[PDB]
């Protein structure tokens, strides 16, 4: 009757019902082995277990593990029986074709839901924000992607992809945060520097401009107080972090930043459809919740595209969930009934059939 | 949010086709999961340009390496190499970006099983598990026959790719492969049915065995 919503990410599983406006749980995608927990649980005894991600960079890398997230999924988060209800999972773009038979198989052999859908992300997104043709600026904690999408296509040849993300920006804040006599190393002290950078970081207007100023401000500095009581500062790097996004190099990467790899993606599609591009630039994912990133944004692809065209950056409040929140719409309408497919279907084709049906 | 749901509760049945919208020329094919004679042709060539690469580079820093082309690579780090392939960006592959021989070999199973026909084609599927299933004598010469039949890019693509995996067995002792473990790889992704694998592996196995003959 009522369908699940399942948005598995590289840091973060958000997962609910389709109709809700929000994903009932959130929990971290950990899985926990003894030298089987997941989750939370799994970190709580992260010196009894060796803790592994299942997927890197948008990618299922470690099947046994993603088996696990999804049964907890099911029966500990959600508290459902999986053979009730049809199930909408996320993939990331051009995700191969032995992850989306593999994923098919899972579901119905091992879960047997009666029926399975599987989209893209940042199609997802693209539906969310009440449009289905635009390019989608999609960052999480894994991988970063710039797909251009026309009907609710994504064009393949002209999708970017980036290794650059959330973790790698407190990868890069742990590491300009020993200016200050700052030690963060280990793995607890890693989710320490994800919190100051999920609280105070933010991104500067004109980067050179926001330096000059550092020294002179006032409110530049903030203080954050660790779990021991113990109370650090932060100046500059409050936005020297996720200047990253726009100049890779900060972290030895030779890649261009987010803005040009927008602007290389719009270049890529045909000049019929690069206008109504330019004014569809749609934000999601949590490493794109950085106060200023979209008024930056707006000003880096002006400064690329030609003169005469308009530029729009649409960053939702609630866009940390359009992923999933576009998902709830999608599994939710009744014009997306015979789209699923169906375990009956299933068991005569077997796991190829993901490709015919999802599109 | 009432808006939204009702122009996606009729942009659903109204949405166009996967292939009207290749005829307007804004979906184009890349270099993995494409039709092969096609990239052959767009590269002016008969073999894909990454599938040599990828065999001189193995041929050069992995034919010692135990288990090659048994042994899985990382997943994440051969989606980004099919990226920086599919962008014809400036790529070697002995950079550390790639990690270690098995993302290679692993993207190059992969690019054979993306395709959206086999290196055998689908329409000659009947032909070579019926050449297979003859008596012994007479397989060899109804397999060649057969690859004699398919396109230029599936020949040659054949050729550079079953002489390369002739090599990597000839090197057995070092990297512990044999005919029927190379088989096991790469049956199932070479030789599919439109719509079994046991006759599949058997003729890689033949063909690798009998290379001389086969593509004389
Ligand atoms: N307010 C914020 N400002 C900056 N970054 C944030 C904020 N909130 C969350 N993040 C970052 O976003 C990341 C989580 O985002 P999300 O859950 O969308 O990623 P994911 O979907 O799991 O990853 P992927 O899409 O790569 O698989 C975390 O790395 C976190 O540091
Ligand atoms: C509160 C919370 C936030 C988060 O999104 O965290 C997610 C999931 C997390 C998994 C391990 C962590 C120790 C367990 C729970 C953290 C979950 O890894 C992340 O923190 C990674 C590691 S550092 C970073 O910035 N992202 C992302
Ligand atoms: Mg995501």
């Amino acid at each position: 009757t009522t369908a699940l919503v399942c948005d598995n990410g590289s840091g973060l599983v958000k997962a609910g019902f389709a109709g809700d406006d929000a994903p009932r749980a959130v929990f971290p995608s950990i899985v926990g082995r003894p030298r089987s927990y997941v989750g939370d649980e799994a970190q709580s005894k992260r010196g009894i277990l060796t803790l592994k991600y299942p997927i890197e960079h948008g990618i299922i890398t470690n099947w046994d593990d993603m088996e696990k997230i999804w049964h907890h999924t099911f029966y500990n988060e959600l508290r459902v029986a999986p053979e009730e209800h049809p199930t909408l999972l996320t993939e990331a773009p051009l995700n191969p074709k032995a992850n989306r038979e593999k994923m098919t198989q899972i579901m119905f052999e091992t879960f047997n839901v009666p029926a399975m859908y599987v989209a893209i992300q940042a199609v997802l997104s693209l539906y969310a924000s009440g449009r289905t043709t635009g390019i989608v600026l999609d960052s999480g904690d894994g991988v970063t992607h710039n797909v251009p999408i026309y009907e609710g296509y994504a064009l393949p040849h002209a999708i970017m992809r980036l290794d650059l993300a959330g973790r790698d920006l407190t990868d890069y804040l742990m590491k300009i945060l020993t200016e200050r006599g700052y030690s963060f190393v280990t793995t607890a002290e890693r989710e320490i520097v994800r919190d100051i950078k999920e609280k105070l970081c933010y991104v500067a207007l004109d980067f050179e401009n926001e330096m000059a100023t550092a020294a002179s401000s006032s409110s530049l500095e903030k203080s954050y107080e660790l779990p021991d009581g113990q109370v650090i500062t932060i100046g500059n790097e409050r936005f020297r972090c996720p200047e990253t996004l726009f100049q890779p190099s900060f972290i030895g990467m030779e890649s261009a930043g987010i803005h040009e790899t927008t602007y290389n993606s719009i270049m890529k599609c045909d000049i019929d459809i690069r206008k109504d591009l330019y004014a569809n630039n749609v934000m999601s994912g949590g490493t794109t919740m950085y106060p200023g990133i979209a008024d930056r944004m707006q000003k880096e692809i002006t400064a690329l595209a030609p003169s005469t065209m308009k530029i729009k950056i649409i960053a939702p409040p609630e866009r940390k969930y359009s992923v999933w929140i576009g998902g709830s719409i999608l599994a939710s309408l009744s014009t997306f009934q015979q789209m699923w497919i169906t375990k009956q279907e299933y068991d005569e084709a077997g796991p190829s059939i993901v490709h015919r049906k999802c599109f | 949010q009432k808006k939204t749901k009702k122009n996606l509760k009729k942009f659903l049945t109204r949405r166009p086709t996967l292939q009207a919208v290749r005829e307007k020329g804004y979906i184009k094919d890349q270099v993995f999961g494409s039709n092969l004679a096609n990239l052959c042709q767009r590269e002016n060539g008969t073999v894909p340009k990454f599938v040599k690469l990828c065999i001189e580079h193995v041929e050069e820093h992995g034919l010692d390496v135990d288990g090659i082309y048994r042994v899985s690579g990382n997943l994440a780090v051969i989606q980004k190499l099919r990226f920086a392939v599919n962008h014809d960006e400036k790529l070697d592959l002995n950079d550390s970006k790639w990690e270690d021989i098995h993302v290679i070999t692993g993207a190059l199973k992969m690019f054979f099983r993306e395709l959206p026909e086999p290196l055998f084609t689908f329409n000659h599927f009947n032909d070579f598990v019926n050449a297979i299933k003859q008596e012994p004598r007479q397989r060899v010469t109804a397999v060649k026959d057969l690859i004699r039949q398919l396109p230029k890019p599936n020949q040659d693509t054949m050729q550079i790719l079953f002489r390369h995996l002739k090599r990597v067995i000839e090197n057995g002792e070092k990297n512990r492969m044999t005919y029927q473990s190379i088989a096991i790889v790469f049956g199932p992704t070479l030789l599919k049915p439109e719509r079994h694998t046991v006759y599949q592996n058997q003729i890689v196995e033949l063909i690798l065995l009998e290379l001389s003959t086969v593509f004389g």
